[PDB]
């Protein structure tokens, strides 16, 4: 992906983080495990349903056909019918598909930017209190309890006091 | 999660609405409860605004910022309920739906305790407040003339889904001796719907 | 239809281990659109989610951090139920706990946590004291609208349920809540009104149970 | 000691396509084109459609001595013509200005 | 309408138009040197960047 | 002693909207659709035009 | 944003810097200031002056509606005449919202492109000279007066000096 | 561009990497030269590719005119059809002048993210083993002969070891 986290430094995905899009996994001596990153997923979450709305609500006004019969020395205008009728079609046909693709492409690029964000908010955080190990990960240098740990996800994290 | 009012009495028709104001906002993540008495709490709004499975189109869900709101467009007897929000793991303290109708005086009946009950040493002696509004209400026992204290107590049930009244009961609890010692058991009464107190009373024996 | 199905003891003793059961219809306990969680409800704390466990290609288990030090909730797939056990108990944990699927409804395949399903609920009390059956007395009419009831008397712990007539009687009964007595007991009343004229052709019987000391007791009410 | 950043994953196979890949496994899609239908002429809204089946709007309107299932029929919601209906004018001859009417009718 | 004792390079059946923008949603039917017709009620483009509260 | 990087903000109340996101907040914007006529008939480029009237 | 710095780890914008689009705030014991990046705000102009005026270029070629009228015995021509007239102008509509949408999102994405590479700029020149305090500011190790911070946004903070 | 590599902090190109898009320029006691990364070139080879195809296929179906002649007294229908014509061609011109403005940026903000994660790709490697310079380049500490280089270039490059 464009951004380079999804896919990328981050090998893979989680399966066990359910709760959310984005998120942390820790690890130390009291234990480990996931917690989601709420307000970066909701954002995601707000971004994505607008954008299926603009979508939808874009393609509200559009072509609708309707029957006109000719007779058989009126081909002139039914053939000029016809091509009018498919011409439209053909044409919010093209902008149906195509809006459908770029925006797939945005989608997916969106979420690997939240993620990147996300990894670089806690990078920036850190500082040189903890070894950046390459891999989306963390190492510290300090011991992190389960407190510190819940002031890195806070954006809270004294970096100051180690 | 921090909701307001704790609760509220509103008359049958009313809009009503409840606000949660919530530590963090997340539209999706928040979602709106209905408990009935005795029953477990049912989904009726998820994500901020959709309504959950079964739930009629009086309620609605509205979200803005880190405030959201449920609301009832008009007010149904059986929406007597506790309304609780959630965002995440937790819950807010909930909200108390009561519904406002007419004043209703109670009908009061006194019941003597049972022979059966007598052999085993003790008497009950109920008296029952039925389908009153609103709660107040204030019941005293005389035992030959005399009022009695601290050899009481009272239940109340919750609004009725059908005509949003209460009922109650209190008991009083003697030994057998104390009551075949007096004769005149008396239930008096106290609630603004009645012009005066009301008595119910009975001879033990007749 | 999902229905969860609860079981277990209502009774515990101080500082030993209440056990619960889920028995899940309808859906499976290893579902990847599924996740099962314990929820208790108690008239001080309010409503305070416990814990869960869920499949995704492999269990995991998550726990609140005010009980996680106590906390097992553990899936049975050959009965397709999850269980919860809970250590070292204290008065502070009497409440009602329900089982509840969550992440069945889910915003963009996330699960929000909202709990679309719910179990019955089993009421647990800690204490010492011993299971007693009630003993159940009529409240008997007298002399055109016509009272009667039942009078709950003398149990522990709760609950007791009442029906009338073996339910066919429902229009008009009053089930009082319990009212704890000196003693330490329960005591409840039940009760009806009815047509003053019905009393001398219909019979009335209150149904009484009590499932944590297996009673089951029918009660004739008349005049 | 570690903290680690991730994404979700699940055993989805939904697929989309973009501009630049095509056939690309996502967590969660939507569909947003209905490709089925039932077959049937139906009520439109509770209102019954006037089928004239073997006749024609010629037909039906003069009166075709074959079309007396429509001699006087309610009021309908759309209505619904063969391509090449068998009892259109029995006595043969034109319909003038034929296209005209049909589309007045319309509504 | 009658005669406006007026002059413009855009003519509209509701009124003229004396705009230099790309645009407009007054009529479809014009004559001169006229914006655009679109059906909107609203067409407005970022300059700048995302304003702070 | 210290050196920061940032960006322009302004009092603007002026609103935008994008695929993702409606009314955002930006410090200036550009309104490209004429709303506004001036509800008379006109001569064109000098020339009158021929008003038939009943 | 897509690039994290706009409402991202630069919290907010500055009411103070009056002279352009992005640019520095600096503070040692001579005082402290705005100062705009000309360049890098002269680049931004010029991309959104080309863009509006590739957009409204774009549009300059579209249907223009023609009065035609129809008598009463001329009605199937007549629907395809306004058939016709509104398809197009539901078209034409379509597209020009559309790109102002799309658009419009690439313009703010781009601001916070710009500012991203501007508090990169100024970190690849410093490198290990200062602390990264982690929202959009520097915190140097040695004193740094006004001539040395002149250098740093002219591009020639001399390095191997500190 | 977006991304900030390709003419930014990476100031120009090479003309002496011939084999392939992006890759890595190498100097050490043994010598010195260019290597192409083939993976992310390739990468960028099939996206390119999947594009042009999915123009020149998205603009497969499109309106085809037909003639169609009228006499002296038919001279609305004539209009009609000519500016149902003209519509149709004004139209098509605008999705595929509009396609290829909008295409092309995407094509060259891929690239300059294509460089950007190959060189945060390298950085996440090396970590503290090698000064950033700031310019595209990362100076070690130790030596690092052409088998270390090589292991640069394959992801492989053993942390712990130096
Ligand atoms: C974010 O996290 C910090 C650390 O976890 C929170 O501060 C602690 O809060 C808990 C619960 O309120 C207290 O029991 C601790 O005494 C606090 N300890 C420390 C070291 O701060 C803080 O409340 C959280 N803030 C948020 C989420 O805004
Ligand atoms: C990439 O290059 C590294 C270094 O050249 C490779 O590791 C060497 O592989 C050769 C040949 O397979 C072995 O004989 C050496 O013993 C290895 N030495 C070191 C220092 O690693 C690695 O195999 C290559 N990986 C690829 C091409 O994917
Ligand atoms: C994508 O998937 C469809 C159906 O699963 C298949 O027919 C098609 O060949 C695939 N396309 C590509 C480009 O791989
Ligand atoms: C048209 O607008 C310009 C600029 O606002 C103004 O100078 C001029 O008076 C206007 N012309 C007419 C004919 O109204
Ligand atoms: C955007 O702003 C307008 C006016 O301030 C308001 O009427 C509209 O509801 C808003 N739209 C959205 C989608 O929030
Ligand atoms: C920029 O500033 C420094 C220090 O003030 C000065 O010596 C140098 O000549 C200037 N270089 C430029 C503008 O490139």
């Amino acid at each position: 992906g464009l951004f380079g986290a999804i896919a990328g430094f981050i090998e893979g995905g989680w399966q066990g983080m359910v709760d959310g899009w984005y998120g942390y996994h820790h690890s130390n001596e009291q234990g480990s495990g996931y917690a989601a990153d709420k307000e970066s997923t909701q954002k995601a979450i707000d971004g994505v349903t607008n954008k299926v709305n603009s979508i939808i609500d874009k393609m509200n006004t559009q072509f609708e056909a309707v029957g006109r019969e000719f007779n058989n020395l009126e081909r002139r205008i039914e053939n000029l019918n016809k091509k009018m009728e498919d011409g439209f079609l053909d044409v919010w046909t093209y902008n149906a598909e195509l809006l459908v693709l770029m925006e797939n492409e945005r989608t997916l690029d969106f979420h690997d930017s939240n993620v990147k964000n996300l990894y670089d908010k806690v990078r920036l955080q850190l500082r040189d209190n903890a070894k950046e190990l390459g891999n989306g990960c963390f190492e510290f240098y300090h011991k992190c309890d389960n407190e510190c740990m819940e002031s890195v996800r806070n954006g809270t994290y004294d970096y100051p006091q180690y | 999660m921090t909701q307001s009012p704790s609760s509220l009495s509103a008359s049958v028709g009313d809009r009503v609405t409840i606000t949660c104001r919530t530590s963090q906002s997340l539209s999706s993540y928040t979602h709106w409860y209905q408990q009935k008495p005795g029953k477990a709490p049912k989904l009726l709004i998820y994500a901020a605004s959709s309504r959950g499975s079964g739930v009629p189109s009086r309620f609605s869900g509205s979200g803005s910022g880190t405030d959201f709101t449920l609301t009832i467009s008009s007010l149904q007897p059986e929406d007597f309920a506790t309304y609780y929000c959630q965002q995440s793991r937790t819950f807010g303290q909930g909200t108390k739906v009561e519904i406002k109708r007419t004043v209703a005086a109670p009908s009061v009946f006194i019941f003597p305790p049972s022979d059966e009950q007598l052999k085993s040493g003790t008497a009950s002696v109920v008296c029952l407040l039925n389908n009153f509004y609103p709660r107040e209400a204030k019941v005293q026992w005389k035992v030959d003339n005399a009022l009695q204290s601290g050899n009481s107590q009272e239940s109340v049930t919750e609004q009725d889904s059908k005509d949003s009244t209460y009922s109650l009961s209190s008991t009083l609890t003697l030994s057998k001796a104390d009551y075949e010692k007096h004769k005149v058991y008396a239930c008096e009464v106290t609630h603004q719907g009645l012009s005066s107190p009301v008595t119910k009373s009975f001879n033990r024996g007749e | 239809q999902v229905q969860l199905q609860q079981s277990g003891p209502g009774l515990v003793k101080p500082s030993q281990t209440l056990s619960l059961t889920c028995a899940i219809s309808g859906d499976s306990v290893s579902s990847y659109n599924a996740v099962w969680n314990w929820i208790r409800q108690s008239p001080s704390r309010g409503l305070e989610w416990l814990g869960r466990t869920y499949y995704r290609s492999g269990w995991y288990n998550d726990y609140a951090e005010s009980v996680k030090s106590r906390i097992t909730i553990n899936p049975d797939t050959s009965k397709n139920q999850f269980s919860l056990q809970l250590n070292s108990v204290t008065p502070e944990d009497t409440a009602v706990y329900y089982c509840a699927r969550s992440g069945h409804i889910t915003v963009f395949g996330v699960n929000v946590d909202a709990f679309d399903m719910w179990g019955q609920g089993t009421m647990v009390t800690v204490s010492s004291a011993s299971t007693k059956g009630p003993s159940v007395f009529p409240l008997a009419p007298s002399s055109g609208t016509a009272a009667l009831g039942c009078l709950v008397k003398d149990y522990f712990p709760e609950p007791v349920t009442v029906s009338w007539n073996s339910g066919a009687l429902t229009s008009g009964v009053h089930t009082f809540p319990a009212v704890l007595q000196s003693s330490g007991l329960y005591s409840l009343s039940s009760v009806v009104t009815v047509p003053s004229s019905s009393l001398g052709t219909q019979t009335y019987i209150c149904n009484v149970n009590h499932k944590p000391s297996n009673t089951k007791v029918d009660k004739k009410v008349e005049p | 000691d570690q903290i680690c950043i991730g994404y979700h994953a699940n055993n989805s196979t939904e697929q989309v396509d973009t501009i630049m890949e095509k056939n690309v496994t996502v967590t969660h899609a939507q569909d947003i084109l209905e490709k089925t239908h039932n077959g049937k002429l139906c009520d439109l809204d509770g209102v019954k459609p006037l089928i004239l089946r073997d006749c024609s709007v010629a037909g039906w309107l003069l009166g075709n001595p074959m079309c007396d299932e429509f001699i006087n029929v309610p009021e309908w919601s759309y209505i619904v013509e063969k391509a090449n209906p068998v009892n259109d004018l029995c006595y043969p001859g034109d319909f003038n200005d034929y296209e005209e009417l049909k589309h007045l009718l319309s509504r | 309408l009658e005669y406006g004792n007026c002059n413009t390079k855009c003519q509209t059946p509701m009124g003229a138009i004396n705009s230099s923008m790309p645009f407009h949603n007054i009529h479809p039917l014009t004559i001169g040197e006229c914006p655009k017709y679109v059906k909107s009620n609203r067409l407005v483009l970022a300059t700048g960047l995302r304003n702070s509260p």
